RNA sequence: GCGUAGCAUGCUACGUCAUUCUCCUAAGAAGCUA
RNA sequence: UAAUAGCUUCUUAGGAGAAUGACGUAGCAUGCUACGC
């Protein structure tokens, strides 16, 4: 049976760098419960795999960022890093691509579900997520399409959509090349067989699908987190047009997303010793940790200072009540100490000194409210930089 | 612990041991009483720890039982709330118009999006500026959804009543747009 | 679910699962109920069974809980402990539970089977929270008793006013009147469902039924008849709201020109309006059916809810209130299923009217200003608690005569329930006395009315007439045949037909009997219009003949005798078997 | 919240649950209070009840802080520890709580019911924080006494100008006068919601009340009334702001030839300017309430707020200000209901005017340059704290006299309250002396002042008039009708009526009697302006008829009688009861 | 030389307690990211 | 009114395990001594 469902639109009260309002989709419990029961095994299986294309469930601490970046550079020949943007990603996504993502996620049910079971599960997904009734200010509207950001499989379906767009860009790049200009005889035959498997073949050719997958993994290595993507592509092939470039993503998003991807939000990095320019809002820098060089992610110092200065509750302003709030922020702001810019390196020391001042005045206020100090106080380790240095060391 | 007679056995063995030590009993009797006291205390502590486990598992069982029940007296409340909501929504229905449009259906099935559009007795028009107001529902009566509606009320975004003479081209800056007009099907 | 213990009203979350009603029980009270009686199953928020892969232990004295379950001794962990120990059964609110001994009668309430007489007599003198529980479990027992029953069908299409009866062999058959209704089942090939309920009544001769119908849907043989049955909901309101007096009449505002008809009851009208609940017992034929109309005309602007146990009394009251009270502000509330040929003369079934008449079973939850319960002899404690739950009103007035016949009370088979314990209200009326009592009698001759006031009544009755010199009482043997479930006296009709030829008066008489078999056979050989002793009590006649078949404690029941001899007005031939029944009364000898 | 202990002003987080005002108490002081009295409930940020599934233990020595909450003796987590122990009660700021014994007067203040008289003499001679706490709890008890009253209803309405009354059976009936208001209910089904603000007063004939309303709703008979409650706010501000003696006048400016009439009080004006607050005590009618207006004329630029506890006193002050001050810059602030009819000649209810007159209870939060409190005898410590909280000021002036009548103090019924304990200001006046003192009689004739200088004042006053011989003392028995719970003396009113047509110059004398019932009911029989003694204080009239209704301790009160007679201006006739009281004065024969 | 008894030393098993560590779960507070 | 998912910090409680120490009991191995053969 198909259960239609109303999803609320909730305004988001959070810190941001642009003044446009952000809205999330509160989906009904009747949809979330069944979507969990349908997708959660695969979703937990994706989040528990290390070294894959979809980096979900991979921590950035304890050397997780360095491991991710070393798996992206998976023996590519002339590596250049690349990253693109999806403008209006959740609201311009076509319904065909969302249905594609839901059908790709549901390929795991080849033994537990029948054909009709999988169809009615897809229909419930479409009726509750894709084209639903939306409650926006006490009024029911019809959502035209696009993913809602509150379904159970949101980041994972977004990752499927991202991989699909990247593979489409590579297909278009390889097919729109001349073919008489391709010097490599292997890639010319790959283009010929790619056209055959697209427009002259109706049954799946698993041998060529494996061959093209091997080609993409060898020359177009990816790292996907639901709409962020780092690619470590072969620069010579991409200059010859045998592998997708930024312009191929722009073309594909024009004719398949109805958006224009300006090349001002997409970056290219010709030097791998600097890492990705930005992935998951974190910049990357190569530091000498211990005896070896590793990649550490540092945030925008403006972001951490804004999180310290502006809060969403009146009681987060006391400071002594929230010392863990600043311990977490100092954990996030630790890698700034390795930055060559001293004003960036001083943010971590500012947070440590504020933690120490907060503990000093907390103990003063506690000793005033009583006449005895606390017997056990282990807060001294939060203004020592070793507690935060061990946060980015691969021993755990 | 103190309820069980193991404490009594330990206490009487300790009393006998102390009394015989104070009375200067022989070494063999002293060792005998020491061994008896040791085994009595052994039984005492062995039956004790079990009391800790008893009370711990009893409190855990009681908390589990409370959670399983409170959760059964909170289920009936939401069941009653859902029932009352459903039945009030039933009583809101425009039964004659809905019956007409549902008997006109061949299979008895109609799109939901036409249920208000053909049976709702009241229309709310939310209008962001004056040009839109002049276009869609200027005057005391207007046409929408192939029906005739008569303006029964106009309020602003502040939920304050606005008169139809106040919605003008020059009085537009002084109105808290959007305006929500409520009309009834004629 | 948590609740209140029945006999101490402390908070609890246990239940005696072996009982028919599953009442809540506090810890100490539950232990006292399980260690004494044979109920060893206790239901907490989860049932107390052995949660093993294979085992089934229900006893609670032999259950030990361990980890997060309850097992017997063969399936318990290395840890203890007894569920039922230290005088308490392990449940919620372990230290707010106050014990209460009155368990020494809760055992006899919960464990009895109502077969004997004393079960009712001690199910009525107990406290209030046990007065409710005993009534609830009695109704549940009767409902389950009606699940073991005989089943018939219609032999073939026989008449438009009468069907026939084809019963199964080996099972008893019920009594036949408006109280016992019957259901048809349409299991034809093809999907047993219901078409309609018919009530049945014995035919002329042989095997027949002259019936009362529910639905026009006329079946073939394809239906077979069962009894019909239903669930009993739990009751919460007390049987009688506490008696609180008022100084001057509140919320009731007396009238202008009530009538010169019933102006001698004005003191009694105001005594009705004074207290919270009032009690009026009026000997048979003394105006209580007319007193209700008079009360309604003494407080003209008060909405009044009239109620009664059965449709007959409430319909007679409805007819009187049509004949006297204003008519358009009347509202008789009918059942939706309409199990009876209901009363449609008023502006029927509007519960937001002023004079609302209804039956106890069909009362809707509402409010009133003064509610008049009628025939409290018929009503069981369940009806009283129901009328206190559904109806809240400023005044309650219970009218009825305990000397009339009681409720059916089908389960009672051994011993005689004396009038005093018919219900709470009759117990009130016999303990301290009815608050109001009107003693004259406008039907019977002189000697019978003086002697009936001297039979059981405390000598309060009299007649405004002269004795018609046509009441008699004979002692003719009337040999018994009795070769059917009830006793018959045919050759007694032989002796009465040896009379009845020198007495041309009662040639339109109504035959009555203390047995339905003799009543049925009396309508066969001579077409006397019959009306059984139960179907009387609410009507007056001037020609009625009554014979006695046997001699027993069912022959000397003076309630039945008093309800018998007071339906005639000028003439009755009657047959007395016992010298006791020829000598408590004065009549001619013949 | 975190607060300050009442009797030591240490930091604390505990409060006493049983106390009506729930005062903060430090650890040591809370232990001393709970271990000795019957109060055994302590509220921290969380209340100290036991957190079992269901348990109700509040006594603090029974409890422990176990795990993460407060648990009783046999519900505690196995790890303790005791709450109420080690000479303290566990709370926040535990090791900084140091108090003092005053835990012997605080026990008496918290425990006492304010029934005796000694409770007031201990509530006014204690320390400064207890002077505030005792006033707070006294107001709270005076409010919670209204919870024991009986709620009304309407019988019917023959006359729409005179309601019919019906009190609930089984509760006391409140007195009927202007001071008490009511608010209704319509609880039939159907609107348990208020129906307006009404007030009552008795009628002479039968049973009737000639009511008054704020709106014009009628009562369908179910509608009824309940006397309205009043939550009491914390006594936030001190009773008297601490005094500082300036070297020279700060914040105030003198004037150029103030007048030829106020030229005598100049030195006292300068003394007022020098000190933070000043007290003016004088016998009645010596120039006290006119001194304030002279002060206004001496500090013309200074914004001034005049206040008093009564309405008929501030109205007289308003009239005097109209006679003297420029009328353009005045106001008059009236409460929302305005139970009494106030002064409507100024621009009423404009707070931001230069000279603003208001009652204490209706004072709005504002500033001033000097605030003049008047008739401090009428004011309790609640009024002083209210005026000290709402109105900020640079200089305070309290004018009044203790020998006039004090505040009602309805709860006080044993013993008499000396002047020096009326409030803090009167205590200051009697202890060390007034800062300004002026005494003589300029209003009353020679005879009445020459008698009142024998009753109350020990032969102190000379005065100025000639005894016009229109001072009369009557002998009349005056039989008693204790009707409205305040006595009515019908034959004394008859004496007045029979000898008010024999006095052609006495047709406008105000009628004064201690009892509000007779004083109110006299309006029909003689038609004179009527006034009770309590509100007559501060107002003068050209002629007074005083009637001692009944002999009691209320009407034979020398203070009341002295403030009653001295409102006359040329002559006064009074009829007396006490053979002593009529003899202590020297008046004419009759 | 053997048997019984006692003392001392050592090893194993079990029960109880103290400390430290790891993990598994539950509950709560918080931070960041998409 | 406040979504899905991931990671991290901190606190509390419960279980299980490990390690070390302490006591008690039982079993086994050895040395010395008393008695009997
Ligand atoms: N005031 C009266 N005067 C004469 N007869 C009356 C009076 N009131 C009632 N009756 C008669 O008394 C009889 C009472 O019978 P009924 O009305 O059935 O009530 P009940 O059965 O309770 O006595 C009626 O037939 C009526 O005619
Ligand atoms: N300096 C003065 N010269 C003449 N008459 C005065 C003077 N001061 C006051 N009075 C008169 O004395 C009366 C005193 O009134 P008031 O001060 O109100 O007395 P109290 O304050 O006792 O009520 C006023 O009515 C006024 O007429
Ligand atoms: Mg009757
Ligand atoms: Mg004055
Ligand atoms: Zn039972
Ligand atoms: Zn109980
Ligand atoms: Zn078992
Ligand atoms: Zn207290
Ligand atoms: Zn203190
Ligand atoms: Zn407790």
């Amino acid at each position: 049976n198909v259960i239609p469902t109303i999803t609320q639109m909730n305004l988001k009260y959070a810190i941001s760098a642009k003044n446009r309002a952000r809205t999330v989709a509160g989906v009904s419990i009747c949809s979330t419960m069944t979507n969990r029961q349908f997708h959660q095994k695969l979703l937990k299986s994706i989040a528990a795999t290390r070294g894959a294309t979809v980096v979900i469930g991979t921590s950035k601490f304890y050397g997780g960022w360095h491991n991710m970046l070393k798996t992206v550079y998976s023996d590519v020949e002339n590596p250049h890093l690349m990253g693109w943007d999806y403008p209006k990603c959740d609201r311009a996504m076509p319904n065909m691509l969302r249905i594609m993502a839901s059908l790709v996620l549901a390929r795991k049910h080849t033994t537990c579900c029948s054909l009709s079971h999988r169809f009615y599960r897809l229909a419930n997904e479409c009726a509750q997520v894709l084209s639903e009734m939306v409650m926006c200010g006490g009024s029911l509207y019809v959502k035209p399409g696009g993913t809602s950001s509150g379904d159970a499989t949101t980041a994972y379906a977004n990752s499927v959509f991202n991989i699909c767009q990247a593979v489409t860009a590579n297909v278009n790049a390889l097919l729109s090349t001349d073919g008489n200009k391709i010097a490599d005889k292997y890639v010319r035959n790959l283009q010929h067989r790619l056209y055959e498997c697209l427009y002259r073949n109706r049954d799946v050719d698993t041998d060529f699908v494996n061959e093209f997958y091997a080609y993409l993994r060898k020359h177009f290595s990816m790292m996907i987190l639901s709409d962020d993507a780092v690619v470590c592509f072969n620069s010579t092939y991409a200059s010859q047009g045998l592998v997708a470039s930024i312009k191929n993503f722009k073309s594909v998003l024009y004719y398949q997303n109805n958006v224009f991807m300006s090349e001002a939000k997409c970056w290219t990095e010709t030097d791998l010793t600097k890492g990705p320019h930005e992935f998951c809002s974190q910049h990357t820098m190569l530091v000498k940790q211990g005896d070896d060089y590793v990649y550490l992610p540092y945030p925008d110092p403006s972001r951490i200072l804004g999180a310290g200065c502006f809060v969403d509750d009146i009681v987060k302003t006391d400071g002594t009540l929230m010392i863990e709030r600043f311990v977490s922020l100092a954990i996030d702001a630790y890698p700034l100490t390795k930055h060559p810019n001293q004003e960036y390196a001083d943010v971590f020391h500012l947070y440590l000194q504020y933690i120490r001042k907060l503990h000093d005045e907390l103990t003063g206020h506690m000793l005033d409210m009583y006449s005895v100090m606390l017997t056990n106080d282990n807060t001294s380790r939060y203004w020592e930089p070793e507690f935060y240095e061990a946060m980015y060391t691969p021993h755990t | 612990f103190s309820s069980l007679p193991s404490y009594a056995a330990f206490a009487t063995a300790q009393e006998a041991y102390e009394q015989a030590v104070a009375n200067g009993d022989s070494e063999v009797v002293l060792k005998k009483l020491k061994k008896s006291l040791n085994v009595a205390k052994s039984e005492f502590d062995r039956d004790a720890a079990m009391q800790r486990k008893l009370e711990k598992m009893a409190d855990q069982a009681m908390t589990q039982m409370y959670k399983q029940a409170r959760s059964e007296d909170k289920r009936a409340k939401v069941t009653s709330a859902m029932q009352t909501m459903l039945f009030t929504m039933l009583r809101k229905l425009d039964n004659d118009a809905l019956n007409n449009i549902i008997n006109n259906a061949r299979d008895g099935c109609v799109p939901l999006n036409i249920i208000p559009l053909t049976t709702a007795a009241k229309l709310m028009v939310v209008i962001p500026d004056y040009n839109t107001y002049k276009n869609t529902c200027d005057g005391t009566t207007f046409t929408y959804a192939s029906a005739l509606w008569e303006i029964q009320q106009v309020v602003d975004a502040d939920s304050k009543i606005v008169q139809l003479s106040e919605i003008s081209m020059d009085n537009s800056p002084n109105l808290a747009w959007p305006l929500i007009v409520t009309a009834l099907r004629a | 679910a948590v609740g209140a213990c029945v006999l101490c009203n402390s908070q609890t979350s246990l239940r005696c699962g072996a009982c028919i009603r599953r009442p809540f029980l506090c810890c100490k009270c539950c232990y006292d109920h399980v260690i004494s009686t044979s109920h060893k199953l206790v239901l907490s928020v989860n049932p107390y069974v052995c949660n093993a892969p294979g085992c089934d232990v229900t006893d609670v004295t032999q259950l030990y809980l361990g980890g997060m379950s309850y097992y017997c001794k063969s399936h318990k962990p290395p840890i203890s402990f007894p569920l039922c120990a230290n005088g308490q059964v392990f449940g919620l609110y372990k230290n707010t539970c106050v014990g209460s001994d009155n368990v020494t009668d809760f055992n006899a309430i919960a464990t009895c089977d109502w077969t004997n007489a004393g079960d009712y007599i001690l199910a009525n003198t107990c406290t209030e929270r046990l007065k409710l529980f005993a009534a609830e479990t009695l109704k549940a027992t009767e409902e389950t008793f009606k699940l073991s029953y005989g089943i018939a069908t219609v032999r073939e299409v026989l008449s438009d006013r009468e069907l026939h009866l084809s019963w199964e062999v080996g099972k008893p058959r019920p009594p036949l009147n408006r109280n016992y209704v019957f259901t048809g089942y349409r299991v034809t090939k093809n999907s047993k469902v219901q078409i309609g309920e018919y009530t049945f009544e014995k035919g002329d001769y042989g095997d027949a039924v002259v019936y009362r119908g529910t639905t026009t849907y006329k079946l073939n043989v394809g239906d077979y008849f069962v009894l019909t049955s239903h669930t009993v909901m739990p009751l919460s309101a007390p049987t009688l709201v506490p008696q609180e007096h008022y100084v001057r009449i509140t919320g009731l505002y007396p009238t202008l020109n009530i009538s010169d008809e019933f102006s001698s009851n004005v003191a009694n009208y105001q005594k009705v309006g004074m207290q919270k609940y009032s009690t009026l017992q009026g000997p048979p034929g003394t105006g209580k059916s007319h007193f209700a109309i008079g009360l309604a005309l003494y407080y003209p602007s008060a909405r009044i809810v009239y109620t009664a146990c059965s449709h007959a009394a409430v319909d007679a009251l409805c007819e009187k209130a049509l004949k006297y009270l204003p008519i358009d502000k009347c509202s008789r509330i009918i059942p939706a299923r309409a199990r009876v040929e209901c009363f449609d003369k008023f502006k029927v079934n509007s519960t937001l009217e002023q004079y609302v008449f209804c039956t106890v079973n069909a009362l809707p939850e509402t409010t009133a200003d003064i509610v008049v319960f009628d025939e409290i002899s018929m009503a069981t404690n369940y009806d009283l608690s129901v009328v206190n739950a559904r109806l809240r009103a400023k005044h309650y007035v219970y009218i009825g005569d305990p000397a009339q016949l009681p409720a059916p009370r089908t389960l009672l088979t051994k011993g005689t329930l004396e009038p005093e314990y018919f219900n709470s209200v009759c117990r009130l009326m016999k303990t301290i006395g009815p608050d109001m009592f009107l003693g004259t009698c406008r039907r019977c001759p002189a000697e019978i009315v003086d002697t009936v006031s001297a039979l059981v009544y405390d000598n309060k009755l009299k007649a405004h007439k002269d004795k018609s010199a046509q009441c008699f009482k004979m002692f003719y043997k009337g040999v018994i045949t009795h070769d059917v479930s009830s006793a018959i006296n045919r050759p007694q009709i032989g002796v009465v037909r040896e009379f009845l030829t020198r007495n041309p008066a009662w040639r339109k008489a109504v035959f009555i009997s203390p047995y339905n078999s003799q009543n049925a056979v009396a309508s066969k050989i001579l077409g006397l219009p019959t009306q059984t002793v139960d179907s009387s009590q609410g009507s007056e006649y001037d020609y009625v003949i009554f014979t006695q078949t046997t001699e027993t404690a069912h022959s000397c029941n003076v309630n039945r005798f008093n309800v018998a001899i007071t339906r005639a007005k000028v003439g009755i031939l009657c047959i007395m078997s016992d010298r006791d029944l020829y000598d408590k009364l004065q009549f001619t000898s013949l």
